[PDB]
């Protein structure tokens, strides 16, 4: 229902599909390196020109010392991304292996991640975060309804934007083999994982809600709202959840994030409840020039 | 290779000489000078170790920036692969016999004041009964915003070590200890019972909290139903308070009084 | 240190097969199946009071035995050096090192057959035992002083040593003489004709006169009387000798 | 008693004036003729000096010892220059060469009574009487004039020659040489006294026992005891001594050897009593062609 296709979205998705229809099988020689867009947790990402076509792509490299049998299972499981077609999901061109590393060639989002935007913009205003919250929700329902898979890594660095005003998700758990191969390896300085995941309890899309809420609180105040990493994780589990400053943001926004940051996943709001929340009902009716704000803030 | 004679006796002649034997050589790349000094003090002590459950330490060739550690080559399989082979038949006696060989070699290392720091089923070699421990004293070396932790290694790490873990900190500042070595043996004892890791493969963050908080090992000791006596040894080695973990000399007796 | 094929990769660099040139001692012997069975057991020995047994090669007509080269001085030369300061503590500490090594060999079912001060190496405190499992009449005075009565009673010209009654109890007897050299810095029997030594040892009257005439401590002498026991069944084990040495003044 | 016959004194004087012509002995000065035998760490060659024309017997003793005590052995052997007796083998010199100590002495072409016994089967009583005189006379000469005992009386150390002479060799003239080699070799027969075996104090009386046991072996042509060497020694120490068979040899001979083979050295006969014994009074008055018997027996 909430996955209804807008006309401008349907034509943009159609266009991307006919653009993707002419690339074929990807090899390392096809790509000329433009610039490095960032890195982190066993992966580096380059802006890349695919020479056969003219397409500027984003190429993620995952170094992995694994057997070629399970390496091909990763490439095979990633093909599911060809069926992940949504205005709120990053496009997928192809995935291959070369020189010890797995490449994942995807859509280039010239606005980068909200983690980068936050670094330049200081804070993200509430009205803009309303548009982001819609896309994260819609994107999460699309993966749950149409592909039965949860995200598992919602955070500002994995929410990508572009000068067209689009807000798309990337780096979600589409390949079971890729998950188990690299998940237990890396641990960062910040944590967006839900308490139930930290405790090893059964986790669902409700954990992605926690990550969305914690992300919104970080993007609102411009600071990670929660030192050895264990203390940080232990705080998320045993100490009260973060919240927005009082006098700044609207009550509907405070209630929206606080229902996302409920420690008990059963009492935490689900996606259908958030879709009809006051903050969403208001933010979706609002007219916001996200494309303009994004460009004028980061310099496009 | 025969050399100069050194004295005559009733049973033939005794010469000096040189011997060429198959060995295992680990190469390491070094990135201050006080590092090599500490390494020298350790390899001298390691060169004096003698125990049939401890790998023979031949020496070290320090050729900067390349560091070589020479030990005797271990025939056989790792205990890691031995217990995960379905064609391997384990039982209450076999597992106790294997454990006690490990306990004897560890008890010896601690008696020589050597903390292993990386006791795990991968650093134990099994060869038709013969059990030998390898790669002891290799985490205090200094060589070549995110930590890279394997799932295998986390299952052997004690809560106090994973609690001090944080991106940017050198690993040689983690509280490795005899008690931590016992905790690692607890995981080795688990593999001998369950033929698998104690923690499900999951995010390294979730592993860190479940280990650092002590709740993970509690769920394992509760959910997994092994023998009551087998479980007691497990809960002793995995004790949250490191001071409550037994010594290896005490573990030998605990193992000996099993069914 | 010649390199070889890489075996596997891990967090701590790479590991390769290889070979190493090491300082060793070699004993050549001219002359069987028992050797093959024994050397396999000897190569598995590991004890910091026992010399490392590298192996053995049999290229006829020579039988080479390869062990670690031992630094330091023989306990024979050590006790016989005037500067060497021995005392009830140092002698006990040295003796207990040998006991731990002899006890290990016996636990592995290995009779030494030639325990003596010349087969023990002392190096700034470190004590290591050598030459285990190696066994007309040419009999040195030094060797006779370590031989138990049952061994010298069966010595006959023409008979191979393979028929001599070597045993753990005999090894304890040889330790008793080592203990004596630690106390007196000399042999227990005066230098005399080998024939006189054979009877004095075989009849048991020799060590009896030694224990009597000598003025050694009651505790120190009790160790000797136990080790030198005429009836081999009355000699203690090395595990028991450990506690006997530990409880000395 | 113990004084010189005219034929003996001239033969001794002849040997001395002949000995006055050898000088310092070197290894190069000797050409080997034949090997006379070996035993107890020493091989003996018949050799020929080159400076003089003298045929000498050269004993070579292999000793791995320090050169300091090696020179003490050579110095102590110089006492042999003063051991001039018709019942003692003459001494030419002693030196060290290539790890071996050489003892050059008078050649006795008749060899040892041990060798004669092997070819004679047995030695008759009247000749053993002539031997007994020389052993007693040679023993009392060492005791009277040099205050040293033999310590090694046995058929192999009693030498004879075609002139009919009977002399003793290989006695303990050098304390350092005794201490260097005595503890090394043990044969299959033992001529040592019970008091020496027991390690108690001993004297020339021990040489009496050795003579007596030697006479019993040379009379019957077989070592009279009997096997493990200890059983042989323990029999000497604790079992009764041997004796000659009754019907063959005279009573005076039986009493002579019995008075030699008394286990108690105090009750054993000494040299002076044996010198005036009935067997000695009789054998000394007798006329027996020992020079003729020896040659015809061994073949000269
Ligand atoms: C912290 N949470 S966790 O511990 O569960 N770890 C993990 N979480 C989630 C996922 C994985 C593995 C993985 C990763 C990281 C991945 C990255 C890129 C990718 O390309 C595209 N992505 C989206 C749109 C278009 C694309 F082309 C696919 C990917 O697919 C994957 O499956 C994890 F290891
Ligand atoms: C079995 N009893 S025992 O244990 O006492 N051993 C010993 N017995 C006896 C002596 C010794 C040492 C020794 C020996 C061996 C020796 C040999 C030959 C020698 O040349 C002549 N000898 C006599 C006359 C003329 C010579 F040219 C002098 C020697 O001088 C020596 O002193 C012993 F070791
Ligand atoms: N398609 C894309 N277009 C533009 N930028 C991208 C794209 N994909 C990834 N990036 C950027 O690449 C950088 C590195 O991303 P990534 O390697 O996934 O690690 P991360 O998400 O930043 N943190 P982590 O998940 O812990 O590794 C981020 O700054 C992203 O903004
Ligand atoms: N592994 C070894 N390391 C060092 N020195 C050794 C070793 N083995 C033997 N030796 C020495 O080599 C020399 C000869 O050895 P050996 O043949 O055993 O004579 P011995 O035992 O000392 N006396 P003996 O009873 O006559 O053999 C002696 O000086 C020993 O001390
Ligand atoms: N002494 C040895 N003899 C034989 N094989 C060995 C020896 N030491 C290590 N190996 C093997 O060599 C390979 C690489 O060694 P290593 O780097 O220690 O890896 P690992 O311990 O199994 N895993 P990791 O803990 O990450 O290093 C592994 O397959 C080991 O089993
Ligand atoms: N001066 C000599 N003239 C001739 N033969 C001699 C002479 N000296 C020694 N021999 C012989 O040399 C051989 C070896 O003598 P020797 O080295 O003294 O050992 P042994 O007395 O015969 N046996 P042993 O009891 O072991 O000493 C014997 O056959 C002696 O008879
Ligand atoms: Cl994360
Ligand atoms: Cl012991
Ligand atoms: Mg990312
Ligand atoms: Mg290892
Ligand atoms: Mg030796
Ligand atoms: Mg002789």
């Amino acid at each position: 229902e909430e996955l209804e296709l807008d006309e401008q979205q349907r034509k943009r998705l159609e266009a991307f599909l006919t653009q993707k229809q002419k690339v074929g099988e990807l090899k390392d020689d096809d790509f000329e390196k433009i610039s490095e867009l960032g890195a982190g947790n066993g992966g580096v990402v380059f802006k890349v020109s695919h020479k056969p076509s003219g397409l500027v792509m984003a190429r993620k490299l995952i170094h992995l010392e694994i057997k070629p049998a399970i390496r091909n299972q990763i490439i095979r499981e990633l093909q599911v991304l060809h069926e992940c077609n949504s205005p709120y999901i990053v496009g997928f061109y192809g995935a291959f292996y070369s020189d010890g590393e797995i490449s994942i060639c995807m859509e280039h989002m010239d606005g980068g991640s909200l983690d980068q935007v936050l670094k330049k913009a200081g804070r993200i205003p509430e009205q803009i975060l309303g548009k982001v919250s819609i896309a994260v929700i819609k994107g999460l329902t699309y993966l749950r309804e149409k592909h039965k898979i949860m995200h598992r890594d919602v955070k500002p660095s994995n929410i990508l934007v572009n000068s067209r005003g689009e807000i798309k998700l990337c780096d979600f758990g589409v390949s079971g083999q890729l998950i188990d191969s690299m998940a237990n390896s890396f641990v960062g300085t910040r944590s967006y994982m839900s308490p139930e995941r930290l405790q090893g309890t059964h986790y669902s899309v409700q954990s992605d809600i926690w990550s969305m809420g914690l992300s919104l609180v970080e993007m609102a105040v411009g600071r990670y709202p929660i030192m050895a990493i264990f203390e940080l994780l232990d705080y998320i589990v045993n100490e009260p959840p973060p919240k927005l400053p009082s006098g700044v943001f609207s009550l509907e926004f405070q209630d929206f994030v606080n229902k996302c940051l409920i420690k008990n996943p059963a009492e935490r709001a689900d996606l259908k409840q958030l879709m009809v929340h006051a903050f969403i009902k208001r933010s979706d009716a609002e007219e916001v020039d996200f494309a303009g704000w994004l460009c004028s803030t980061i310099g496009l | 290779e025969l050399g100069e004679p050194i004295g005559q006796g009733r049973w033939g002649r005794v010469h000096r000489g040189r011997w060429h034997g198959e060995v295992a050589i680990r190469l390491l790349e070094m990135d201050n000078q006080d590092h090599l000094k500490l390494f020298k003090k350790e390899v001298m002590n390691y060169r004096q170790t003698r125990h049939e459950n401890v790998v023979l330490f031949m020496g070290a060739c320090m050729n900067p920036p390349h560091l070589a550690i020479i030990t005797s080559f271990c025939k056989g399989r790792t205990l890691h692969s031995f217990v995960r082979d379905p064609k391997t038949s384990l039982d209450i006696n076999k597992t106790r016999q294997i454990a006690q060989e490990i306990i004897k070699g560890m008890g010896y290392l601690h008696a020589k004041g050597i903390v292993h720091k990386d006791l795990k089923s991968k650093n134990v070699f099994y060869d038709n009964g013969k059990v030998v421990i390898t790669d002891f004293g290799l985490f205090g070396i200094s060589g070549v915003n995110q930590l890279k932790l394997s799932h295998d290694w986390l299952c052997y790490l004690a809560p106090e070590i994973v609690r001090e873990m944080t991106p940017g900190k050198d690993e040689d500042q983690l509280p490795f200890s005899k008690a931590a070595d016992v905790y690692a043996f607890g995981t080795v004892w688990y593999e001998l019972q369950a033929r698998d890791w104690p923690l499900k493969n999951q995010a390294a963050e979730a592993s860190i909290w479940q280990i650092g908080s002590g709740e993970g090992m509690k769920r394992v000791l509760t959910s997994v139903s092994l023998g009551k006596e087998v479980s007691e040894i497990l809960s002793a080695c995995w004790a949250f308070d490191l001071q409550e973990r037994p010594s290896f000399s005490l573990l030998m007796d605990m193992l000996e009084k099993l069914p």
